[PDB]
């Protein structure tokens, strides 16, 4: 862990484009939009209204290496996003086909790249029938 | 092209302030119409009303059509009703037919009319006939539809049993009651019918007065009558009370749950993408954008879980049954 | 002879759309026929109607005899019913013996009486209590009398309570209005009944207004009274109602389970045999009598658990309770 | 002298066909009475009426006497009465001292008076006063008083709500018609004290018809009014509907366990006993005691079973709530 | 300066019995003043009551004028008014204002009419706007908004409906009854506005009777009407006391778990001190300390305990549902 | 068991004062009231419309013999003799006192004997407190 | 496994009286209205409505081979099947006695022929009691 | 136990001033308000309304034994103080800061002094962040 406690905080000012202990809230609005994201506003306000513990604007990593100090593995992670599978539950047994599974990873909420909804489902379509077993697909994320 | 669905959910699904008002602005010019073909009828007032109510009445006619066809070509937005044969499906809709019959009838009255009895005996029941302009898509009339088809069984019952009573605690007091004669030197039940007025009047508690028994007989039934029945004239109102309130709610909570799925969507939309960190100053453009899929993803998390909260108690018994179930498999 | 019940079902247990418009067409008969009964009582109109209702009556005698004589017949069906004593023990049932004595009375009046007041006179209450004849089985007087037996308590109560608010209250009227003259001269509380009459009108909001108090204590009485007692005659509306939607909710419930009994059935009476395949080109009938012992229990397997869902809640605490045992004795 | 709590329970804690029909008769007795009290007013009968009405009130006086005293001496089983200072302890209470005084005013009445305007004048309301007497026990009266002060904040509120309404609405209406003279050339609104005579019999439906205004302010207010304050008024009769139904399933349910409880005891009363087989032709009457004590215990286990399942949801959940808890201790 | 707070919620928020009465004889001031108002309007009465309101009036103007300014001075208790700019922030809410516009429009009226119509005619108002001042802080009209805002939609369908039934059954009617004349020789139905009136009066269930119809026409259209729409206009009863009452409990349900905290809070804060017995003749002073410490835990421990049952059958599941997660984690 | 299923045939039709294989329902109302009994008519035919699953009156140990032939003393009697204390449960805990306990087994139902009610809590309240734990007495009557 | 896989698919198109891929549905009508079934046009439709995962109405064994792959004994039609049997509980206990169970299997939805119900609980009945343990029967069948 | 049984009946009485067997209600009320305590009536009477079994107001310990008879450090009574937390809990975890913490435990009931407060979460914020695990101080007090 030791190794990128320190290359982390140089890119951690990177978006206040200066050395100041700062996430630019403000400037991450122009970080991405030059990444090529060009969000809204409250979209803006709400990445860091509850990313950053703090509550200020700029922060010294009191949750900006908290966030990165969230394996976003474990088992705390791996129920609520198996929760939205079962929204899509229906007969149970995780189902889902890559016909259904493409026709929602690409109309709802944060579309993909069909290249990259096209070759998501690739390694969870092993079998290559129409049953996308979610356990094949946490297991693939389960590292995350 | 995007003003098109834009205008349209404007005029046809409207929500907000703006279109709310604007519905609401031309609601009151009907109603001000209307009221203007109140005091037509009365003749201190029947001059300057019939008059006025001929320029209301273009600008009326004028601003319909335009808002009509605007909203025809507004209608494209919506592939079912796209090309010539989906307009010709549009236009078939019950509220759209009245609001063009309204329009064109006018035109009619006020193409020939202009050149005054059957002119205005007809303008009343149109601005009369507008009101319908207002709601403009129907929920008002599907809510009652609805609550009636389901309690069918009930209504009809009431309504069997409170007919019966009228008709045979009538016929009693017309058999009491046919020979007297009011003080006023008049006879109040002369035949069935009139008995059987009185049976409404009364069963239902309006009470006008204009018919009322005498006899000990008359009296007596009467009022066991007025006791027992008036009831079932009655319960339509709890009964359709509860329904709507119960439908409403049913809705909202349906609703909630198509609040639900797009945030289960939008998590893992951004778990893949977060995760998959490595395949989409070029490596600072991909930090950054490491950066915001991770921020994100910490945001749907907690966005998705606060939007699958138990709004009752049988979300929370299916949860936690199924917890028990997934222990049946462990 | 399966025609027997046939049309006996569709003569006593109607479901559908024929049977239906049948029942609705006879129902539209009788009212019609009540509606000349009543313009029989104007004396503008007692001629033409009085005469038509002589081959009317006659119409519907014969039609009803036929139809009675046939459903009687087709009472076969229904073991209970068959044999002699069975077909008495069916005429014995109320809606029957109606219809009979409706029909054979009808048959007299048009036997004697055709060689007319006391014909007349009889006739507009046959044609009254014809009625009856429509609800073939009487759910509607049944789901009534279930709904008060149970609220017995709730009825009971408000209506003793009513009856002494207008008892007293009354005679407390009759002691403050009694000298009091109208100002068209007469004396409208000379009794306590004619007070009491007043109560009656009043507190169940009728109102005719052929009886109001001048003093200011009577006003002051009748005040306090109409605020405060009403409700007591009211309240049995919302009570009726909310028992009726109850027992009728209660009902298509229980149907639910009677419908799930008959899958469960068929479910194992089909694997029993897709499993026994072996011990029922003879070989070629045998596969495929095989094939299609398989292909319908998987149709059952389905049809079962799709009809094992849970209507509400009480149905799911049962079944995950239920798990919860299983485990009891893991 | 087992008898003595015998009578009382006929006559105080009456229950099942005979003292049923007991207190109905008397009831009936008490209400043709009344209903001759009735007749007394109207001249044409004022003369028999109030012959007839000094015998049969002797009748009834000597019959509650006795009625009383017996009853009285019946309340020693129950201990709490017993003994002059408990014997006082029990007329103390309201119903006896009602009857009470009914009795004994009547012995006055007929005391004095027989020796006529003062008598039939109080004699018309004991016979009113009376009816109280069948109402052994005051349920009637209990349910009532805690279904209000369940509901006293909503009741309060809409009293309020509608009172000020009423006063508003009332004043307006005053300014608005003082002038204004009936077509019958008098004059409906002098004061605010009719316009609020007014707008009571308004707002609760009545509508006698004596005070109605005839200029468009008024009309108009009280048509306003009319549509959005009756409600406030007739709200009460839906809650305390509610409440009461409400209330007696609670009762009925808490009887249901109060059932429940013997059951449990008898089967282990019963269990100690054909287990302890050993330690109350001598041994042939051991036999069969043993035999008797195993019986009835296979008798209590199925029927505390019967009596221990599910009256409703709560129960359910409770017993499997308190399951997953013996596991918790598992 | 303890007081300060102490005669506040004396006098804003009250509860007790003490302040209790002292609102209800203020209110009943405030009653027989106006009815004093009422027996002014009435010429009989209408020289000694003008007389004492001149005397009664200058009475309360005094004593709201020192009961206001007092609880202007202890609403410092309250931080959020504390300081002239807190104090006028108070003032600006709506009971104050009123108060205050009652208070010196009094002040004035009887500075300068003192030196009678103008004076009267606006001293009645002021009667009639005091009674405000009761309800000190609202509920009433909070509890009234949101059960409205919640049901606003059943509100509004039903309101649009019976409103378009009035509408077009009273164009018909118009039709069918504007040549008739009453037997009075008059004619009722000359305008729309008349039959619309009528329609108001008569789907609402008053009838006062001042405007009947009298071709068969008519009362066919009225029959059908008053039978199904009248309902229309007396849901909002049903749903507006359902509305109450439900809400009523959701309140004091949340007030069961606001009693909750505390004991929560007072166990723990108890628990570390008898646990902490080592750590605040001095030794005896410690050892008493710790038994008392000890003592007070085990009382918590059962209150806490006893307020922390279930209410009802949501948190039943939600516990147990918690114990089973509980396990989830074992 | 072979060596009560003989023995017990004897008593078994000692009902019937005969030799008829009939349990004597009506016969049986005279055997208790002479063994001190004297129930009424309705208990007296309870008794065997449950006891007895033929359902004539009169029976060859279709069930008279499986009445025996039911221990009375496994888990299937354990937890519903259990649950009646749990009605007389409060604060939990087997909590009983000998007070309540016989202010109880002394009112309701089918009364004992003084005797039988002092000395029945005897043995449940070796420790002389005011706790009889059920657990305590159930083990006493685990071999019913 | 590999051994009916061919043998069966001769007898798949058995049903279009040819060599066409084809199930045959309008023609199943007929291959069992000769094998003496003689069913109904609807109950024909609903019987491949889902047979057939396809949708067409002659397939290719796309689930005419998942339908014979379904071994029809797991864990998963275990609880299905005997849920039905709860359907008849009353008082628990597999209870069911070959009265109840002859009186039922004989008058609802699809009867057997009357050797059929008699010797189906026969296997059931082997204590010869009015129990017909349903783990009896279950275990005989679980081989389905 | 043998080794206070003894001591502590000398104290039993020491609320008396004498040496009668009573716990001396009335006279706690001054023997608190000479330890710096002065509670109210109610108060007083409620200290020992239960927290004396017997009921007198004056005792010879039959509970005055039994309270100091009691661990309270068992199963019993780690759940019923883990719950208090619960109330305080909001997306669970033991989540509490020593900020909400302090807030409330010198707010509400029976506060405690600044340097009671202070100190008392010392030993439950050894990691310094704002999550004073619950299973962190009934450890600690696992003992009581
Ligand atoms: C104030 O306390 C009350 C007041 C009313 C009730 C109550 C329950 S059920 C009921 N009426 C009824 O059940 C029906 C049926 C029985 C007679 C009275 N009505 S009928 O006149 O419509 C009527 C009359 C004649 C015919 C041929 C058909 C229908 N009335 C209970 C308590
Ligand atoms: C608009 O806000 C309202 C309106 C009404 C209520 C309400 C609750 S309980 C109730 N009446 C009652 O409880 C009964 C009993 C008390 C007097 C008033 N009524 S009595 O006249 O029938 C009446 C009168 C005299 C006698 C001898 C018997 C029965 N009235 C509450 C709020
Ligand atoms: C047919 O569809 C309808 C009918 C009615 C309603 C409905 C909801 S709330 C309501 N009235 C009310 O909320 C009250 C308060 C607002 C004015 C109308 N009423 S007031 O006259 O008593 C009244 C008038 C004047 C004063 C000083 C106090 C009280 N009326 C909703 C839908
Ligand atoms: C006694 O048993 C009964 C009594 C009544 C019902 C019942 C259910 S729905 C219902 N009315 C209604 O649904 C509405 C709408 C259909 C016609 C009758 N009313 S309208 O007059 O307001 C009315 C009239 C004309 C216009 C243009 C609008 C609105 N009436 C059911 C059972
Ligand atoms: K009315
Ligand atoms: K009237
Ligand atoms: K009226
Ligand atoms: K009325």
């Amino acid at each position: 862990t030791e190794e990128q406690i320190a290359e982390f905080k140089e890119a951690f000012s990177l978006f206040d484009k200066d050395g100041d202990g700062t996430i630019t809230t403000k400037e991450l609005g122009t970080v991405m939009r030059s990444l090529g994201q060009n969000p809204t506003e409250a979209e803006l306000q709400d990445m860091i209204n509850e990313v950053d513990a703090d509550g200020n604007g700029t922060i010294d990593f009191p949750e900006f290496l908290t966030m990165m100090a969230r394996k976003m593995k474990d088992t705390d992670s791996e129920e609520e996003i198996r929760e939205a599978f079962r929204v899509f539950d229906k007969d149970g047994n995780g189902y889902i086909s890559a016909a259904e599974l493409r026709h929602v990873m690409t109309n709802l909420g944060e579309k993909l790249t069909d290249e990259e909804v096209d070759e998501m489902i690739r390694e969870a379509d092993i079998d290559g029938d129409g049953q996308v077993n979610y356990e094949e697909f946490v297991q693939m994320m389960t590292a995350k | 092209t995007h003003v098109q669905g834009r205008v349209y959910n404007f005029l046809e699904r409207p929500t907000g302030w703006k279109c709310f008002v604007y519905h609401f602005a031309v609601f009151l010019i009907v109603l001000v119409c209307l009221i203007f073909s109140v005091l037509s009828t009365i003749e201190q007032y029947a001059a300057l009303a019939t008059g006025t109510l001929f320029w209301m009445e273009i600008v009326l006619v004028v601003f319909f059509g335009t808002e009509y066809v605007v909203r025809l070509w507004s209608a494209g937005c919506r592939s079912k009703y796209v090309g010539l044969w989906g307009r010709l499906r549009f236009a078939r809709k019950p509220i759209s037919i009245i609001d063009l019959i309204v329009v064109v009838a006018s035109m009619v009255v006020l193409c020939v009319g202009s050149k005054a009895t059957s002119a205005i005996r007809g303008i009343r029941f149109l601005q009369i006939l507008r009101m319908l302009h207002v709601d403009r898509q129907g929920g008002t009339w599907r809510l009652l539809g609805s609550v009636v088809f389901i309690h069918r069984q009930e209504l009809i019952t009431t309504l069997y049993i409170g007919f019966l009573g009228l008709i045979f605690s009538s016929y009693f007091v017309y058999l009491a009651e046919k020979d007297a004669v009011n003080e006023s030197g008049r006879v109040e039940f002369g035949s069935y019918a009139d008995a059987l007025w009185w049976g409404v009047v009364t069963v239902t508690t309006i009470g006008y007065g204009d018919k009322v028994p005498q006899t000990w007989v008359g009296k007596t039934i009467a009022s066991c009558f007025s006791v027992f029945a008036i009831s079932f004239f009655a319960l339509p109102a709890g009964i359709l009370g509860s329904g709507f309130a119960l439908k409403v709610q049913q809705k909202q909570r349906q609703k909630h749950f198509n609040r639900q799925i797009p945030a289960a969507a939008s998590l893992i939309q951004t778990a893949w993408r977060c995760y998959a960190a490595e395949n989409p100053l070029r490596e600072h453009h991909r930090a950054t954008i490491k950066v915001i899929r991770r921020m994100q993803y910490f945001v749907a998390k907690k966005k998705f879980q606060q939007a699958r909260k138990p709004y009752d108690v049988r979300d929370v018994i299916e949860q936690y049954s199924q917890g028990h179930l997934n222990l049946m498999v462990r």
